[PDB]
């Protein structure tokens, strides 16, 4: 009766963008992305990645509250490093390894008989 | 074929106006029910 | 070969067990979210009752209607109803199925999902079709009747996620186990005598080589190697929820690149 | 009421397998574990599905309208 | 979950784990006043000087009843009566204002002393939400 649109979980609302990107005041080259309608799914995954970068300083992410999905992602990076492409750079490792898995499942898949 | 109310025990489609008698025909049994509308109903299936 | 390697052990229309090696937890993780979450099936949406003279509510058989599988498999041609253009619904975008049944036998009459008949045009797509997985090829009962007991209803069946409701769930449990041996001290074995003696061993400590007692703690050792085992409701089939959970968490990592790059053109 | 279709937990589909469990139990002469098994509900999620379940619709049908 | 509260799973409760019915049963009858002076259950309109309800009128028929399937909802009128006074002033049943749902059956006797007596039942499908008691 107070609940929520069970969809609003994953689809924008009016201007509600993807991604709404401010830089971290307490810190030197670092920023605050809000991921709006995702959750863990995306953001711990996203967070592991950018933790794989040698240029990444700093990178977490938070749910501030479950009543809504919405993640802040916090990457502060190496000078003369822009975090958008650790981030961008970051995304298409994840992606990469993903097509590799893919294919390697429909090697293996085809491989079966039963 | 009219259809306005049913009976509880013999379920014989009924249909009386107002101020007809609230007994039921064949059985005497007063106890009537009322139709539900023609007005097709729609949920969600969840 | 590239990167991160599948090992199937087993494979069957329903289960699929397998070794996902060199990748990162989180991933692993990620995938097995996707998998139950946001991969998007058909189920019936909207249930308009014509007449029902069951011992069962309108909406109690509404709900069941929903939970009952229905034939996902080329989903990708029928669009979610939200983006289509037309007024509710039409043919691009959902799939019309029709319940009629009546206590003709004076013997319980039984209402089963094989019952059900597809009245939209299907287009050549393998979608809307009730699945039926029983040997005596029934499907899921929906429903008992009596005498003049009679049943009649339209469904719309819809593009959805489980994020919406589980009935869009392609996916069953999904087994999800790493490190069987204890040896990246994820645990702490809770225990009254002895922690190893206590705690039963699983399946995968044949597929990882134990410590042996004079060895000391890998505080180097990172988790890889995850043993899973998938299970389709039937919706789509076993192999594409492994492959289409992939594909589901592909184009969103993807989706954040595309909104990245329409942010650098302001 | 009448066997849920789909076990609460995980989405397991028990809402056909009804009728081969009271097959299972009466014909074959099984026990209500090795039935559960044969008809292949493996985790208890889905045990307690069918197992604790109650068809009362049988007693609701035998009201006369 | 913390304190005596607790965390459920939504794709359970989806699946229709601690799912419940509800039903409401609302009751009216055609008074005498004296001799020949009786109640009248009709669909009530704008004559004369009737304090009718601010209620949908529109779902009742012509007897002054809903049918057995249309969703009623907030002060939905689901009883037309009229009580006369020397024209009609209204004597019409509403919903429980704090309800909704869907009208189950209506049932149409006659009361011991030869008078029109009514029963409205109302259907509502309750789902565990986030301050349901368990
Ligand atoms: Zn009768
Ligand atoms: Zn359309
Ligand atoms: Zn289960």
């Amino acid at each position: 009766m107070n609940a929520p649109d069970r969809f609003e979980l994953f689809l924008l609302g009016e201007g509600e963008s993807k991604l709404k990107i401010d830089p971290d005041t307490k810190a030197p080259n670092a920023v605050v992305i809000t991921f709006e309608k995702e959750d863990h799914t995306l953001g711990n995954l996203i967070r592991a990645e950018l933790l794989n970068d040698r240029k990444v300083l700093f990178a977490a992410y938070k749910v501030e509250h479950p009543f809504f999905a919405r993640f802040k992602l916090r990457i502060q990076t190496t000078e003369g490093y822009d975090p958008k492409d650790a981030l961008k750079n970051a995304c298409n490792s994840i992606i990469n390894k993903l097509g590799a898995l893919k294919t390697n499942f429909e090697t293996e898949w085809n491989l079966q008989t039963l | 074929a009219t259809l306005k109310y049913i009976c509880a025990e013999c379920s014989s489609k009924l249909s009386l106006s107002r101020t007809d008698a609230v007994r039921c025909k064949d059985c005497g049994h007063r106890i009537l029910l009322k139709a539900r509308t023609k007005r097709l109903v729609q949920f969600e299936a969840r | 070969e590239e990167g991160p390697q599948v090992k199937i052990r087993e494979a069957s229309k329903d289960n699929v067990d397998f070794i996902l090696s060199n990748v990162d937890l989180a991933m692993a993780n990620s995938l097995r979210r996707v998998m139950i979450a946001e991969i998007p099936t058909l189920a019936i949406d909207s249930v308009e009752v014509e007449t029902n003279t069951t011992v069962l509510a309108d909406e109690f058989i509404a709900h069941r209607l929903g939970l009952i599988p229905l034939q996902s498999m080329d989903i990708e041609q029928l669009e979610y109803s939200r983006d289509c253009f037309c007024e509710d619904h039409c043919d691009k975008c959902s799939v019309v199925l029709t319940l009629q049944a009546f206590g003709e036998s004076e013997s319980t009459t039984n209402v089963y999902s094989k019952d059900l008949v597809i009245v939209s045009n299907l287009m050549g797509r393998n979608i809307g079709h009730p699945i039926i997985q029983d040997k005596e090829g029934n499907g899921v009962l929906i429903c008992k009747l009596r005498k003049g007991q009679e049943l009649k209803l339209t469904c719309v069946a819809k593009k959805g996620i489980a994020k919406e409701h589980a009935k869009w769930g392609p996916a069953a449990a999904i087994e999800f186990e790493y490190d069987p041996w204890n040896k990246l001290k994820h645990t702490d074995y809770w225990y009254e005598q002895d922690s190893a003696k206590e705690w039963p061993q699983s399946k995968n400590c044949e597929y990882e080589d134990p410590p042996n007692e004079g060895d000391p703690f890998d505080y180097k050792a990172q988790a890889d190697t995850f043993y899973m085992n998938v299970e389709s409701v039937g919706s789509i089939p076993v192999d594409q929820v492994v492959v289409r959970g992939i594909d589901t968490l592909q184009k969103k990592v993807a989706s954040i690149l595309l909104a990245l790059t329409q942010m650098d053109q302001d | 009421m009448i066997v849920p279709v789909r076990c609460f937990s995980c989405g397991k589909v028990v809402g056909d397998k009804w009728e081969s469990y009271l097959n299972l139990l009466q014909e074959d002469e099984l026990d209500e574990g090795t039935a559960l098994s044969r008809l292949g509900l493996k985790r208890y999620c889905c045990r307690r599905m069918i197992l604790t379940h109650v068809d009362l619709i049988e007693k609701f049908l035998r009201y006369n309208p | 979950n913390q304190e005596d509260s607790m965390i459920m799973n939504q794709s359970s409760i989806d699946r229709g784990l601690f799912r419940s019915l509800f039903f409401r049963s609302y009751m009216d009858q055609e008074k005498k006043y004296g001799m020949s002076i009786t109640e009248t259950f009709e669909k009530p309109q704008r004559t004369n000087t009737l304090r009718m309800k601010h209620g949908t009128y529109d779902k009742l028929d012509d007897d002054g009843l809903i049918a057995p399937g249309v969703r009623v909802s907030g002060e939905d009128v689901i009883i037309g009566k009229t009580t006369p006074i020397s024209s009609k002033r209204d004597a019409s049943t509403p919903l429980r204002s704090t309800e909704n749902g869907i009208v189950d059956q209506v049932l149409v006797t006659t009361n011991q002393d030869g008078l029109k007596f009514v029963k409205v039942r109302v259907r509502t499908t309750k789902i565990p939400q986030i301050g349901d008691k368990f």
